[PDB]
């Protein structure tokens, strides 16, 4: 099978070089879910979909599903959704509220904090005890939040989340601490399945505008503009930038100052009420410390491995991994708690039309990613390396105004640092040197 | 109430009534079908509100869990103005994930008319299978009933959709997308 | 002789008899599909027999062999009661298969229907497709035909099955289960 | 032109018509699902052309290439006799692929009926679900339109088929094979 | 690949745990066809389902497809349905009586024994012999029967299908030799499929009334009860006994006395017919000699790998292995020979009702077994073991009265024997060891 | 893995033995796309396809998806329809004529020769230059052609087309070189999948006359006999040969003299045209200097590895590999190019009605293989050697009257080179040894 050698020797950091390989082959994928997935901080979904005592939401980590639910004394506990006795499903509602959760297979009880409680004919059938109820609860996995996001990860040796966001929280600041008073989430996850490798996905989200500001993307603007104006009258705005995390593999890029382009995706007021006003104005006073963040527009970010979401458009999603051929795409809404209802509202209908399923924009998004995994299954399709150079080593790109290492906008720099990182996961074993 | 069936009368509505419905629905699907998306979008009224509500599990006494809400998120939410807008894209040449176009069949089925008070008023409950191929060998199904209040007119193919509710019988889109009307 | 068709008359009956016939079937697929078994079991006579063979792989010239005859193991062979058993334990909150339930499309079409020598008494042949999508992913879809011996009735939705017999378009169930109802 | 619908009226032909033409077609549907070639031949006019075009991947803008033109290769284009030929293999107890033989279902949905200049002949249009189970878990959907001349007449079922053009929704052929006629 | 050291590490069969992995490893399902299916006795059915001569049924051994076939001399041949020519399918037809078998790829013609006799344009084609037809047929299997079930064996160095039955066959007989008239099979054979590992079903119908005893079946229960009678009428019996064969891993379960129980299920006719009368004393009298079986209560059995039955319910079949993740269920109805036909028709109508996929009792059964596959595609509901320990070294649970290891009807003894014997399978290469 | 000793051994050219596992095994698959395709001269079509300077053609070499194209000079490229830059197609139109192509994902555009030839925004991202368009295009195919058919090769290490066709070329001109005005493709290709080995469906058609001869075709001949004319009325003749080729496991069966078959299949008007008259004189002319080409009754070939036609019939297709258990057919028909049109016609009417998916010969051909490949998945089904020795070292079956090694018409001998040459590609790294 594969040597920690030959797995960092699939992506060259420098010369900008991906081997196909890391998107199709099986072997590898089993060790994405040990090395990245099983040890890596995963996005969950938002505080809003568990906000009571007892409210649960039933999602993913990699391929083992999760239960995620609210304790009384606020706290978020994660654990694994499979019962130990026979490994049967323990909650197969997708959210509620629960005073308990039972395994319909023989019954084995839970509470809400993932403890085995009751099992049934215990004395008559475990005992004449060797067996203990406190040994079998379901894996728990550790749990924190990042400004309304609620991330895991099972490896207790792992970086703490704070730790492992790097430099990168400012700009996820961005769209999660415009205001004093949070965000909210808007009631509703969308999920679909998608037949291509989490990593175009994740990618793409991580350091990819120039699919957007390219052809990707040409029909969702004629369909976001207003039916007098047509694409000739949009100027794609030269002049942006893409951040690259000091460590983990976290990128996201953007364009400056021409907020048009954010008009012709979200409209008028979604736009008006993000550059101009109280709010803005509120928004540039806590961003501004960190970051020039009023002059982003349609920023897209990734957060290693699969949190993606766009600031502005405010689409958060998670990408499953299912198999090296398929994902599954769990997508939800966040906006400002204090924004006017009609602010919600229209990010709300905003939102459906373009970055969900079924959207003007993210349809032509895995039309690509589908084409390309297709494609994988010819031998010489897998045999050469794939072009991830763009501006590397190249100078007088960066913007010393926005922290860390920086690119312009139309750059694969935080691509680089995307399957660097992964090729660190993959072949390094302990955090001793991961961590690094 | 999504979860409860539109209240249909037991004894059907006339002959008449019941075939121009239907026949009106089978011409509907050919514009789909032969790509005349204006013509489609011809069908519906300025106060169309075109939903396709996100489906959820819970157990048959938390059955009212089920759908997402009106005001929350939503595989499509839309309204005249916002369908013109898709169809724009739709027929732009640029619009990738169409273009090449799918080979589409929109099958409908189970046709049953209720009559509200309001005369010329209907409310429609129907099932769909709508059959999609395209590129090499993709193909999916899509499976639901729709539910639609329609309003009968002198002109045009004598019907206009003033409202189409879509319940899909998913959960997560096991679809690759959703480019398909429905 | 489930080899062969019913004996449909070359001239199709009344438009008015095709209508209520479809309209019937087309009311009973609602009610399954928004799970009020109760009102289901209701359109069923004391007398009903359900029953859904086995079917078996054999040259065309063996095709006699082909169908499990009464009497042997069948996929369903039902009574009234078996039948309201069976929704009992359905409807009880306990019967996890269903619990989540599933969500169904009870697609009816091809109705062809045959006057009997019994004012009344009718002898139905109709396609379906049942399409049933449940937990996070999984679709099923059962295709067949069935054959219903209906009985005009002046109240209720105007007809009762007095007898159904489901040729099943499978011999090895591929299907996860069959929890649905045809 | 077969990227176009066929000219249906927006106003549609009356109950009696309809009725006529979709009952002929279900009881087609029986004999295809039966098994009684012969007499399904016998519902075919002597100068019937059977055609199934190929179909390609295409620009929407140069849509005009997706169908393989007449005079091309294709997956069907037959004639009465060549019909008749294939039925002769087809009960003759020989042909492996179809013996034992499939389970099939032909469900027809979406009829609109177009009246042509001259009486007695019709131009219909349909869409078709065939659903084909064999061996122990073979299970392939075909789904399609199928737009045929028809000849209404006073004897038989009431009408011939001059003329069948199957515009089957695929490109590649992703069935195991094409064993069944539409 | 798997050394037998960590092939028998997979299962701890002392301390009770179980490897998940054993579930869904491809490349152990490789090998259990290997070293499990290939040399294990395998239910291919009834003697009645081939009763005249030329009789046969295409059936299944693992995932090869087999002809079973009633010979003149009124003995059972069992062969490969492959032609050697090329691998086609010889017969494709699901039963009947033939007086020959060809093969339509290249006309390769046998007799009802299998031997190849005739091969067109032989003497033509094949000679100027150096091609004998005596050299090519199909692979035979050992074939034998015990008391109206048939079962195949490949290996002709495995023990006798009587000595590989160890200790298990009294509690076989409660089921298949109540009467000197023998048992008769209903007409028709159920076949279906399941997305889960065999294991999880034969395993439970090994060792698993708890599923029952708890919250598998109460909405079977109440299906099966009249109309007047609810759950709360309905006592489970506290008092039950498992059975672990000394050598095998079958094992068989049931509860003591109540056959309300039973009743509850099958319903009064068949319980009567079962416990009252001139047939109920005429079984007591044959089976008494070896077994208490008169108070035996809705009995389930499991003759390793995958054979399973329910004596008193009367359905049996065969696990199918279709891959780590699906199986096919062939089932079938077995009644007394000489029972009255109204008790037959009885025994039939309650078996579709129950326990036929479709029945009230049946499609809960597989309701856990596919969540838990599902499962298993996590890489953490993989890295721990399964609890397999209700009851082990626990003493005081057996009862002296029933022959062999027994313990409490809800105990995972006999599961804990199953998971044994078939790691023992799967590490030992040589019966020299293996018959041990 | 795989060591080219146990691959070699897989197949016993001498005895005539088959080890089944070459037609299922997943890692051999693997090996095939680089041993095998990777390096074989494969079909992609007819001249006819891509008359014009422009047209292209978008098809399969095994299960890379590649453009061919008719360059300004008249000669053809083949590349890869793969973007270097992330994997995306190039073009997913079947075929037309085109000025240039695009991917669509980035904007990525090539010239009709495969060059990348614009990257937007390339000199704001890739410089400040280190990148070069001119390293960037999709991997070229060797590409040759034979009489109207085109071919395609990787390796550019790989014997040129002609001199891989060996001593088969005399036998393929049956077919494409009757005349000097050579041949046409009828416009219009079939796709179709069939869920079978590749080798199953090549190696019919290079030596497999036999299933012919026997069962698989009898309803075939029904449908295409007169009406008044059965079965009984048809002799099969009784004298055919054979040709295995020298080199590369090119093969071709036939029967002599008796095109009364042909008629039985073709028609007539067919056989007429192909017998007698100015065409066939004038095939004899050309011909007759190789081959006794007039006495060759439905004539069945294949050029390894997946090329195979039916000379007479005129069905021409590729079978494209789709992993060990799936292949897609890619038929078309060619005609003489000066072929009267009612001639032509009538080829185009009998290979729908025959050869075409859904014909009365085609549909009995994917049967078998169909039925073999299911079998496929027993165990004891790999366990033994498929029998390939039909007059395997049997004297007096050649016809010297015929060049190169031949046999009589029911024979394996071309099977066995057929298979000895798959396992020579699969063993052997080098064309240093290959080649000869
Ligand atoms: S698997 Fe949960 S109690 Fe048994
Ligand atoms: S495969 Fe059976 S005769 Fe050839
Ligand atoms: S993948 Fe083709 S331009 Fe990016
Ligand atoms: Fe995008
Ligand atoms: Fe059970
Ligand atoms: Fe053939």
């Amino acid at each position: 099978n594969w040597s920690d050698e030959e797995i960092k020797a699939l992506v060259d950091e420098e010369k900008g070089l991906l081997d196909p390989r890391i998107f199709s082959d099986q072997d590898l994928y089993e060790i994405e879910l040990e090395r990245v997935f099983a040890r890596s901080w995963l996005l969950l979904g938002h505080e809003g979909h568990i906000p009571k005592a007892g409210d649960y939401l039933t999602t993913y980590m990699g391929e083992d599903p999760v239960i995620v639910v609210r304790q009384k004394d606020r706290s978020i506990k994660v654990f694994l959704n499979q019962c130990r006795h026979r490994g049967m499903r323990i909650e197969r509602s997708d959210f509620g509220n629960a005073k308990s959760f039972t395994c319909t297979y023989h019954g084995w009880a839970y509470d809400t904090a993932g403890n085995l409680v009751n099992v049934p004919y215990e004395k008559e059938a475990f005992c004449d005890c060797g067996f203990d109820k406190a040994d079998w609860g379901p894996l728990q996995a550790r749990v924190d939040t990042y400004k309304g996001l609620i991330f895991a990860n099972w490896d207790t040796e792992a970086p703490d989340l704070k730790t492992y966001l790097s430099d990168a929280t400012p700009y996820m600041d961005v769209m999660l601490d415009r205001t004093e008073a949070v965000t909210q989430v808007i009631t509703g996850m969308q999920k679909t399945v998608i037949p291509c490798n989490w990593k175009f996905a994740a990618e793409q989200f991580c350091s990819d505008m120039y699919h957007a500001g390219t052809m990707a993307h040409l029909s969702g603007v004629l369909s976001s503009l207003p039916p007098e104006m047509d694409l000739s009258q949009v100027k794609l705005p030269s002049s942006g930038n893409q951040f690259r995390a000091k460590w983990g593999g976290h990128g996201t890029g953007w364009f400056n100052d021409d907020f048009a382009l954010l008009q012709a995706i979200m409209g008028p007021k979604v736009v008006d009420y993000w550059t101009k006003g109280p709010a803005a104005e509120r928004a540039k006073e806590r961003l501004g410390k960190v970051l020039p963040a009023d002059r982003m527009v349609a920023q897209h970010m990734t957060i290693f491995p699969t949190c993606s979401f766009l600031p502005g458009i405010n689409t958060v999603r998670t990408w499953h991994p299912r198999g090296p051929n398929e994902i599954e795409v769990w997508s939800f809404i966040v906006v400002d708690a204090d924004a006017p209802e009609d602010i919600k509202e229209e990010y709300r209908r905003k939102n459906i039309f373009t970055f969900n399923q079924g959207g003007t924009y993210e349809q032509d998004d895995g039309e690509n990613w589908v084409e390309v995994q297709r494609g994988l299954r010819g031998y010489k399709a897998r045999s050469r390396p794939l072009c991830a150079q763009m501006g590397a080593g190249v100078p007088n790109k960066n913007n010393p105004e926005f922290p860390g290492k920086t690119s312009y906008v139309y750059s694969e720099e935080a691509a680089r640092g995307f399957y660097h990182h992964w090729s660190r996961m993959m072949s390094e074993p302990s955090w001793d040197t991961l961590k690094s | 109430d999504l979860t409860k069936p539109i209240e249909w009368p037991e004894m059907p509505v006339s002959l008449e009534l019941q075939n121009a419905v239907e026949q009106f629905y089978y011409r509907e699907a050919q514009l789909l079908d032969y790509q005349n998306y204006e013509a489609w979008l011809a069908l519906l009224t300025q106060d169309i509100q075109y939903w396709m509500p996100i489906r959820t599990t819970h157990t048959s006494r938390n059955k009212a869990m089920e759908y997402v809400p009106p005001g929350g998120n939503a595989h499509f939410d839309e309204t005249y103005e916002s369908m013109r807008a898709r169809i724009r894209a739709r027929v732009s040449g640029l619009n990738w994930t169409e273009d090449p176009p799918s080979r589409s069949r929109h099958i409908v089925s189970n046709v049953i008319v209720r009559e509200t008070e309001s005369a010329g008023t209907l409310e429609v409950s129907s099932a769909f299978l709508c059959y999609r191929n395209r590129l090499e060998r993709m193909t999916d199904i899509y499976v639901g009933e729709r539910r639609d209040i329609l309003l009968r007119v002198s002109d045009g193919l004598g019907f206009k959709i003033a409202k189409r509710t879509i319940l899909l019988d998913q959960s997560t889109i096991t679809a690759n997308n959703l480019s398909q009307f429905f």
